[PDB]
């Protein structure tokens, strides 16, 4: 149990525990009334009014095990409806950040601790952040351009936020989970909801592309497979709740993740297609059918590589001509009309197979002439009309073991009108790397001609994108959203 | 707060030949009533104006049926020998009946006891007789004398036009709904000619060759026509003067073809063609005359017909077979003081200032499994899952949701042999299925790892495990042969 | 529908006309809290399980009470209810309560500003009616007494200052089938108070019964006689009594029968004398089915079966 | 050309640093139930309770004192521990707000209009051990502070009075208890109850609960969890 | 109309109005420049206000009542300050004031002159040849308050010092309602239930003009130099005459007309409009009592106008917390699928005794009953001889039909498992020559891939199965 709050009379006891329920006990006949579904467990309850008119209650939102996501709620006692709800943006970090501590329960789970487990986990997290170098915390964040709406892929959910007024406008579940259909108890807390790992839009803005992974329960016969689900949705500008139209189970077959997703631009099919890429190197191009309201596997290039490395990415030429494919130690160029390599009859050594030193993280074209690639040890800026290298910079002394693959892809972005903007993270240390972080956001242009501007920030920054007003948006570890702009 | 989310039914990936809304509509065409006649029924045609009726030719007889009752409404039996054609007018009042004596008999519907007009064509028996569509008062007949004759009602004793230019056995002719003057005619030589009634006539404007004997011609659109004859059928366009497409997907000689357009259906335009097998088939010109549906009646069908677009009720489809069989496939559609003490409830608030409603609609009633999984009676939900009267996919769904929400151990804790056995009965019914085998494997694995020695102490459950081993080795062989066939597919690609 | 009118002699205009959807309105009362004097709620209910509270300018604030914190098994509906004040008497805090009838004997009490289930009182037999008497105790304190009345004729007096305890019983003399009880003469529902010090103990108590009979008692002698005799036994109506209401100053008692048209009788008190000059034969009433008095101005509003409300004035006040 | 500016803030500044109190909802309703006031991690937002939207924003970066006190770029130590409706200085001004942070600051400001960029800044005395709680009956204020010397924290209760001088915040030093495990305060603000391990030293059971009145000495009662508990547990 | 009486202040910034409320008249003052919850109730129900005048150092109003005494009421303090009591049990039919001088006509045909600064009745007075009187003004002769006008259906110019009737214009038939002096020697008389404002000339004793409205004239107001006269009309309208004192020329119609209509279609009547130079103010009743106002420029406004207001006529109650259907605002919307399509990533799209002639016939006309009856057999020699003597592309579509039948009824695939083997065996090379293998056997490859996916977990099941089976067999 987490909250106990008496009424002003002393005849009613408001109780709140791990299951997402608020129990009003009438102490005379020892009866009760319930609030069973609240989108999160409740830490605190309190009565406010002089006659006891409002119930205030603070919720934990512990589904995000990395970020303890709070929510303030205020109810009329009359109808027991949500009179007022206040909540900030809820990112999904790769690890717990500073002091985030799982609340008290009976069993130490993936979402809770025991008491000896509380002290041990506090010591363990502190020693983890002091010892390790893998502090990434890179969260996926998407931006809907047709409304400039901030989209947060919460764990088995989406939080639609608008930073102009700094308010959460929507919260929507997408997976067939038990987030709201049922609370969770001491032994069910080891069960976890499906993880919606990837979420983007098309340039039309009317099609929402999703990819989640399902986790079967432990200690079973089929506790091994990670069922990969893709979905396409649609919402209007007069609505705010997306509607699913196409479901897809197991793209490219069973148990193979489809980690890299890239939408289509409006130039080829009015941005109604997508490209899905695995560790195997297969590229599947799906497209929305005309006569059928669903999408279809229009194109497919299917290699079958015996090795596996998820350090995969792809970029797309602005006219839809060719596809860059960043693979571990390899750069591929793919024709779009046949899903073959870029066969040039003139043979001017603008080949479709480039060797690189380490695993490629990002490959981004700023136009039809300049391509910047960020591999796990360095960055290289090259031309496309000519196969001549221009720029190169080291990523080794800072990006040493900080991230896994794909995190640089979700980090660095590129604007079509001003150039590229990247990120670096450091920490101030006093004799042990101290917890306090310090990042730098650097603005370049035209395949790193010069630094347009370097700007250090006194704390951590986990995500950077650009709003379509041509202004770049960065996050903090705290849910604070800032902008660099003209 | 929020509401309780409804249970998400598990939708499998699509099987081949997924159920189209077109297939849903043609399967909403249910309720096939079968009616006998004496001889081979020849021609069926609906009534245009009020589409609640249709006429059918039969042995020396013309029978008019209603649609809402599907019963013999009118009987025309003034004939001598067997009739050949029956066709209504556009005004829905006169039907013309081509007989086998070379005199056509046209008279009003709903009054069999008057022969309003007895027009005499050539002494050879007449084959087909048709009203005009745009014109109210012109008729066209065609006989065994290989001469088609255009008749006006004012001149019953002499044909107004005598159209010729044919080769052998004129048996179909039709009009175009766009031009009220052009007429198409199909003889036994293929070669549908296109004539004009406002010109001289006896020489066609132009013809288009159907080599096998064409037995039906239908102006499907203002620009396209269909030649339904022989085994195949060729859909031509008059403006390009050329066959746009052709379909030869029919088994026997096609015996009838009709068209219906702009009506209450997912498919806007439907083209039915029946081909002497009971086999009637529905295409659509919107999809370049692609196969969409098909019905099969046993006896070789002779005539099919569809209710028109303005049917304003139950749609109908009939297929008279050569044994004389009509197939009606119908897609169907307190005192004064008490009132004065409660007479205000019908107000509905049209005039007052502020309207307000917080009402909730009545959702679908939950089933036993949904109620029990909501109330967490998990073992009882398992029992209601393995009741006998329960669908396979529905038991699959509740198995999936129990395994996903809770754990199968708490699902299977307090079991005995009598509640273990319906689970395993459902297993022996459904391990053979492709969609469920992994889930059933999870469930049988956890129940064996729980109930190891109770398996020994209970004897018949051992026999269940024996026959389970036999059938699962059958699936072993099936799946291994399947991987073999996949290997030989990899060879052949 | 709810229609709030501004009332005059020449123009009785609409101020507001709300239309609830799918909920009949059997009873609807105003309410203003004695502590704040600015709340101005409107409560309303019918034969449903929800009770609409409209707060008191173009959007309506309609909350509704539907959940019973103890038990939804005591009552089928909300169709008869009343509003009262109550002092907490440990903290000197007054708030509104809502009294409701139940299945057999259950009287349910809800803290009104929040919808709480406060207390419950069960009489024996079947409830036919109840009323809310006030008793001032000291300067700044009172206690409310719920007077419930069975069908057969008993009367139970509970107090609600402390939790529900029967102060007393007594049986109405005669009175086989009682329909409506109503106290009067002091501060009550039809004549509410505006502060604590204005609360006065009611003087008269009327009991109306479906044999057309009305027994009228004086509180000052019923409370000490403990099986009292009625000061009067009025009988001028021949059908069931449906409305017993006192004047705002305790001088007139109107009794109205819903069954037959023109069934209103006014009785002057303490003389227990039926007024003779009114209503006459040529008095437009129809089937009278709701009566109301003005709090001050001596107006008398009478609403009938045909939807018409009419409005007289007593020129003495 | 390219300027940086934080725009949106999230997290409510919940008093996680307390971690002992079960009344951690610091956001309070006004006198008139019209607007609700929440201090975030970076700002203070006031919402009208009817239209449900943020009618006023109080950005620490937009303020000068709040930037120099709360937006310290080196330590996140100072977090708001309580809002108070009435002004501490003047008796019955209406639209005032008194703010107490983690370290003894008394910031008197105004909502309902334009915030003046010179709020009444004060600092309490005896700010060595950290401020944990504060509350009041009429007139007198009580202040609880976490004091440190077995990974537990002693509590020193003082009475805070004012209006002798503008800086003179008089501390009365009411009482003190040691190594409190779990403490809580009634909704009236007149009673608190806490625990200890001194009876774990003096006995076999590990804690005993003591309830203490604040502005009076009516209820001062201690009793053991051994007396509370049962043999089955 | 609910409003009984109303009157503006000079400059048109506040208006006072007395209305009945529960048979007690209450007066209330509202500012009209952009509520005032204050009122003044009358203690008795029988006494009522009759005349109501504004006075500008504390601003106040003057209430001639039924009592026979004049109530001077200060609006800011919200208290009746003084009662000038007249020596009669009668009713003040008309009041008037200029500076300190006050005059009233009482229903006993009695004139009374009062002084405010003296707080004193200066003089009671009565006169012959005035049988009824219900309106009076004093002429704006500067500081001299002589030669005042009285009116009840016959206007009489009567002096004060001479104290006798001087001039007598023919008035109307009904009693005079409004009587207002615009300029020197020109003044308006308007009766009750009339449509004709007579603009009378004083010194000639004659009629300058008549002004005609469209219906009964309720209230009159005029600007500073007669260039604008706005009258509110009893059906509810505002008729303004612009420059009515200049030259079929005896009667002048209204120059402009202003109605007020709501957005739904209902018409809101008007009462007591006031007009300044190039600025007009209109008043109406929003709720049953609440007065709402509007300001507008009658020069730019055309000759016919209808001011529209948005009254909440059939408004639906939108609330903040409640979503447009069913759920609330903070209710995080759940996940539903509906009729959405599920598709795997392996279904590719947009990428002797034989039975031979019956197979080819079914495949030329895909009869499903005939296909069932021709796939019912299982004799392997007949299978081999069929797909020996079958056509290649017909065997291809036969493989497609085999795939869809297996996928529809996986229980049927038992005897049908060797059929595909024989098709590939006897027509493999045609499948080498066809270009789109995936496009022509996507369904076969999907079913076979599903079976190969079911294989290994099934074998794990077999290991656990015979493990526990031999376990209970030995024990």
């Amino acid at each position: 149990v987490l909250s106990l709050s008496f009424s002003h009379d002393g005849s009613y006891l408001l109780s709140g525990g791990w299951e997402k329920v608020m129990s009003l006990w009438q102490l005379e006949t020892n009866s009760q009334q319930f609030l069973p579904r609240l989108n999160g467990i409740i830490i605190d309850c309190q009565v406010l009014g002089p006659q006891g008119n409002y119930y205030s209650l603070i919720l934990q939102m512990t589904e995000n095990n990395s970020n303890s996501d709070y929510q303030f709620l205020l109810l009329n006692a009359s109808d027991l409806t949500s009179k007022l709800s206040i909540n900030g943006p809820l990112p999904v970090f790769n690890s717990t950040i500073k002091h985030i501590q799982q609340p008290i329960s009976a069993m130490n789970t993936k979402n809770s601790n025991s008491i000896t487990s509380l002290n041990h986990s506090k010591k363990k997290q502190s020693r983890k952040l002091i010892k390790s170098r893998r502090q990434d915390f890179t969260t996926n964040v998407e931006i809907n351009p047709i409304n400039k709406n901030l989209y947060f892929p919460h764990i088995s959910a989406v939080q639609i936020f608008d930073f102009y007024k700094n308010e959460q406008v929507n919260y929507q579940y997408l997976t067939s989970g038990v987030n709201n259909s049922m609370g969770k108890v001491r032994f069910e807390l080891n069960l976890q909801d499906p993880i919606i790992t990837d979420l983007k839009f098309t340039k039309d803005g009317q099609w929402m592309i999703t990819y989640e992974i399902e986790y079967p329960p432990n200690d079973l016969l089929s506790s091994k497979d990670l069922t990969h689900i893709l979905k396409f949705w649609t919402k209007n500008d007069n609505e705010t709740n997306w509607n699913l139209k196409t479901k897809v189970i197991n793209p490219h077959g069973i148990s193979v993740p489809i980690t890299k997703i890239l939408p289509s631009p409006r130039s080829v099919n009015n941005s109604q297609g997508c490209l899905t890429a695995d560790n195997n190197g297969g590229l599947k191009f799906w497209s929305f059918d005309s006569h059928e309201s669903n999408w279809c596997l229009k194109k497919i290039s299917l290699p079958n590589f015996n090795h596996f490395s998820n350090s995969v990415s792809l970029a797309w030429s602005q006219d839809g001509s060719l596809i860059f494919h960043g693979f571990d130690d390899k750069l591929q160029i793919l024709d779009f009309d046949t899903f073959k390599k870029f066969e040039s009859l003139e043979n001017t050594k603008t080949v479709s197979e480039f060797t690189l030193d380490s695993e490629i993280q990002t490959v981004k074209l700023i136009n039809d002439t300049n391509l910047i690639v960020a591999t796990r040890t360095t960055l290289n800026a090259i031309n496309l009309l000519r196969g001549q290298v221009i720029n190169s910079f080291d990523l080794y002394p800072f990006v040493n073991g900080v991230y896994k693959n794909g995190h640089m892809d979700r980090l660095i972005t590129c604007d079509e009108r001003t150039g590229n903007i990247a990120l670096v993270i450091n920490q101030q240390l006093t004799d042990v790397p101290t917890i306090n972080y310090k990042s730098r956001i650097i603005i370049f242009d035209s395949d790193l001609s010069t630094k347009l501007g370097n700007f250090t920030h006194h704390e951590y920054i986990s995500w950077i994108g650009w709003n379509y007003d041509t202004d770049f948006i960065f996050l903090d570890i705290e849910s604070t959203l800032g902008v660099v702009g003209t | 707060s929020t509401a309780r989310p409804r249970i998400i039914t598990s939708k499998a990936p699509l099987l081949p030949q997924q159920t189209t809304p077109e297939q849903r509509y043609w399967r909403q065409y249910t309720s096939a009533q079968l009616v006998k006649e004496h001889n081979s029924v020849t021609h069926i045609s609906f009534n245009p104006q009020h589409p609640h009726d249709f006429a059918v030719t039969s042995s020396t007889r013309v029978q008019i049926f209603s649609s809402r009752t599907r019963q013999v409404i009118k009987t025309f039996s003034r004939f001598k020998d067997v009739v050949y054609s029956a066709s209504f007018r556009s005004d829905g009042k006169l039907l013309c009946a081509g007989d086998a004596t070379g005199l056509v008999s046209v008279y009003d519907s709903y009054n069999p006891r008057t022969i309003l007009l007895s027009i005499n064509a050539s002494t050879h028996p007449t084959h087909v007789t048709k009203f005009h569509t745009q014109d109210n008062k012109i008729l066209a007949t065609a006989s065994d004398d290989r001469v088609t004759r255009l008749w006006d009602i004012s001149n019953a004793y002499e044909p107004q036009l005598e159209l010729t230019g044919a080769t052998d056995y004129v048996r179909t002719l039709s009009f175009i709904p766009a031009a009220p003057h052009l007429v198409a005619t199909g003889s036994y030589d293929g070669l549908i000619r296109l004539y004009d009634t406002r010109s001289s006539g006896s020489t066609p404007i132009y013809s288009l060759n159907h080599d096998q004997p064409v037995e039906n011609v239908i102006a499907v659109s203002p620009t396209q026509i269909v030649s339904c004859g022989g085994n195949n059928f060729k859909v031509w366009d008059l403006t390009s003067n050329k066959k746009l497409y052709e379909r030869g997907n029919f088994n026997k000689a096609v015996t009838c073809l009709d068209y219906v357009e702009n009506f209450d259906s997912p498919m806007q335009s439907a083209l039915i063609a029946s081909s002497l097998d009971g086999h009637v088939k529905v295409f659509d010109p919107l999809d370049n005359f692609q196969v969409k549906f098909g019905w099969k009646f046993s006896g070789p069908v002779l005539s099919c017909a569809v209710s028109p677009s303005t049917a304003q009720g139950n749609r109908h489809l009939v297929a008279g077979l050569s044994s004389g069989l009509l197939a009606i496939r119908t897609k169907k559609k307190k005192s004064n003081n008490f009132q004065r003490m409660m007479r205000g409830s019908e107000y509905q608030g049209d005039q007052e200032h502020i309207i307000h409603n917080d009402k909730v609609r009545s959702q679908r009633r939950m089933r036993a499994f949904e109620r029990n999984i909501n109330q967490f009676k998990w073992s009882e939900a398992l029992d209601n899952a393995f009741v006998p009267g329960m669908a396979k996919e529905l038991t699959l769904t509740v198995l999936q949701e129990l395994r996903k929400r809770g754990k199968v151990r708490v699902a299977l804790y307090g079991r005995d042999e009598s509640t273990l056995e319906p689970l395993l009965n459902w297993c022996l019914k459904g391990i053979e299925d492709v969609r469920s085998a992994s889930i059933v494997a999870d469930w049988v694995a956890v129940v064996l790892e729980l109930y190891g020695n109770t398996l020994e102490s209970s004897p018949v459950l051992q026999e269940l495990m024996i026959d389970l081993k036999t059938k699962v080795r059958h699936e072993i062989h099936k799946s291994k042969e399947a991987q073999r066939i996949e290997g030989m597919l990899q060879l052949l690609t | 529908t709810l229609r709030i009118y501004h009332i005059d002699g020449k123009t009785n205009h609409l101020v507001t006309s709300l239309h609830l959807v799918g909920s009949p309105i059997q009873t609807c009362t105003f309410y203003t809290s004695l502590s704040n004097q600015n709340q101005q709620n409107i409560f309303t209910a019918g034969r449903r399980r929800y009770m609409h509270s409209w707060d008191l300018s173009q959007t309506a604030k309609i909350e509704k009470f539907s959940r019973l914190y103890g038990h939804e098994s005591t009552q089928r509906s909300f169709e008869n209810f009343k509003v009262a004040h109550l002092q907490n008497s440990q903290t000197n805090s007054v708030h509104g309560i809502v009294l409701l009838q139940g299945n057999n004997g259950w009287i349910n009490i809800l803290h009104s500003t929040s919808g709480l289930w406060l207390m419950g009182c069960k009489i024996e037999g079947v409830i036919t009616d109840f009323c809310i008497d006030y008793q001032p105790i000291s300067r700044g304190k009172f206690r409310t007494i719920l007077i419930a009345v069975n069908a057969y004729g008993e009367v139970w007096e509970f107090d609600l200052n402390k939790n529900g305890h029967v102060i007393r019983r007594w049986k109405d003399q005669g009175g086989v089938g009682i329909t409506k009880i109503q106290v009067g003469g002091g501060t009550t529902t039809t004549c509410p108070a505006l502060q604590i010090s204005k609360i006065k103990q009611n003087r008269w108590l009327a009991v109306g019964s479906e044999s057309g009979f009305v027994n009228l008692y004086d509180r000052n002698n019923a409370m000490t006689s403990s099986t009292p005799t009625p000061v009067a036994a009025l009988d001028q109506l021949t059908t069931t009594i449906s409305n017993l209401q006192f004047s705002p100053d305790g001088q007139i008692l109107c009794m109205a029968s819903r069954a037959v048209k023109d069934a209103l009788r006014l009785v002057h008190l303490p003389s227990c004398s039926v007024f003779s000059n009114w209503p006459t034969s040529g008095t437009p009433l129809g089937k009278v089915t709701s009566v109301a008095f003005s709090p001050s101005g001596g107006l008398l509003a009478v609403g009938n079966e045909q939807g018409k409300v009419r409005l007289w004035k007593l020129n003495h006040y | 050309q390219y300027k940086l500016s934080v725009v949106s803030g999230g997290k409510p500044a919940l008093n996680n640093l307390s971690s002992v109190t079960g009344n951690k909802n610091i956001a309070r309703l006004s006198q008139d139930q019209r607007n609700y006031i929440i201090p975030f991690n970076n700002q203070i937002k006031v919402y009208s309770v009817e239209t449900r939207q943020c009618v006023k924003t109080l950005k620490f970066a937009n303020n000068s004192l709040l930037s120099g006190i709360f937006l310290q770029e080196e330590e996140n130590n100072e977090s708001i521990v309580k809002i108070l409706l009435g002004d501490i200085t003047v008796p019955q001004q209406a639209h005032l707000i008194t703010v107490f942070t983690n370290n003894g600051h008394v910031i008197v400001l105004n909502y309902k209009g334009k915030l003046v960029e010179s709020p009444k800044h004060f600092k309490i005395s005896l700010a060595d051990e950290k401020l944990a709680n504060v509350f009041h009956s009429e007139g007198n204020y009580r202040i609880l502070t976490t004091f440190k010397d077995n990974s537990l924290q002693s509590y020193r209760l003082y009475a805070l009075t004012f209006d002798d001088a503008k800086k003179q915040f008089e501390v009365a030093h009411q009482a003190e208890w040691h190594n409190v495990i779990l403490s809580n305060i009634s909704s009236n603000g007149k009673l608190l109850a806490h625990m200890c391990k001194d009876v774990s030293t003096k006995d076999h059971e590990h804690k005993s609960i003591s309830v203490v009145s604040l502005f009076d000495d009516s209820v001062n009662l201690s009793f053991p969890l051994g007396s509370i508990l049962s043999s089955q547990t | 109309s609910p409003v009984l009486q109303s009157a503006y202040d000079p400059s048109g910034q506040y208006l006072c109005y007395v209305t009945v409320a529960l048979d007690k008249q209450r007066v209330g003052v509202q500012p009209t420049q952009r509520w005032n919850e204050n009122f003044l109730y009358l203690e008795d129900s029988k006494l009522k206000v009759t005349c109501l005048k504004w006075v500008n150092d504390t601003v106040a109003i003057i209430l001639g009542m039924n009592n026979g005494e004049i109530w001077l009421y200060s609006v800011l303090a919200n208290e009746v300050t003084y009662k000038f009591t007249t020596g009669n049990s009668y009713e003040i039919k008309d009041i008037d004031l200029m500076g300190n001088q006050l005059w009233c006509i009482d229903s006993s045909d009695a004139f009374y002159q009062f002084d405010l600064l003296q707080f004193k009745l200066l003089q009671h007075f009565r006169i012959n040849n005035c049988v009824q009187l219900n309106k009076l003004t004093i002429v704006p002769a500067g500081d001299s308050v002589a030669q005042l006008l009285v009116a009840s259906h016959s206007i009489s110019l009567i002096d004060i010092e001479e104290k006798k009737v001087v001039m007598t214009f023919p008035g109307h038939v009904s009693p005079v309602s409004t009587l207002q002096v615009i300029t020197n020697e020109f003044f308006i008389s308007g009766a009750e239930g009339d449509r004709f404002l007579n603009v009378y000339d004083i010194h000639s004793g004659m009629t300058k003009c008549v002004l005609v409205a469209e219906s009964d004239i309720k209230e009159l107001s005029h600007s500073g130099q007669a260039d604008s006269i706005a009258v509110t009309t009893e059906d509810g309208s505002l008729e303004i005459f612009v420059d009515p004192l200049v030259s079929g020329n005896k009667s002048k119609k209204s120059s402009k007309k202003i109605q007020i209509v709501s957005k739904d279609g209902r018409k809101v009547p008007i009462y007591n409009a006031f007009i300044n130079k190039d600025l007009l103010n209109v008043s109406w009743l929003q709720n049953a009592t609440m007065p709402y106002f509007k300001n507008l420029q009658w020069r730019e406004i055309p000759n016919e106008y209808t001011v529209e207001i948005s009254l909440n006529w059939n408004n639906k109650n939108k609330s903040a917390d409640r979503d447009l259907h069913g759920k609330d605002l903070a209710s995080a919307t759940n996940y539903v699928e509906g009729n959405a399509r599920v598709t795997s990533g392996d279904n590719f799209k947009h990428v002797t005794g034989t039975v031979t002639v019956i197979l080819s016939q079914a495949l030329q006309s895909n009869d499903h009953s005939l296909l069932e009856t021709v796939l019912n057999n299982r004799d392997e020699r007949v299978i081999r001889d069929t797909i020996f003597r079958l056509k290649p592309a017909l065997a291809v579509i036969l493989l497609e039909r085999l795939a869809e039948r297996i996928a529809r009824q996986t229980h049927r695939q038992g005897p049908l498992n060797v059929w595909v083997k024989w098709c590939l065996i006897i027509h493999g090379g045609y499948l080498v020559s066809i270009p789109n293998l995936m496009s022509t056997l996507s369904s076969l490859h999907s079913t076979l891939k599903r079976r190969s996916d079911l294989l290994p977990r099934l074998l794990a099941l077999d290991a656990r199965l015979d493990c526990t089976i031999n376990k209970f067999k030995t024990l």
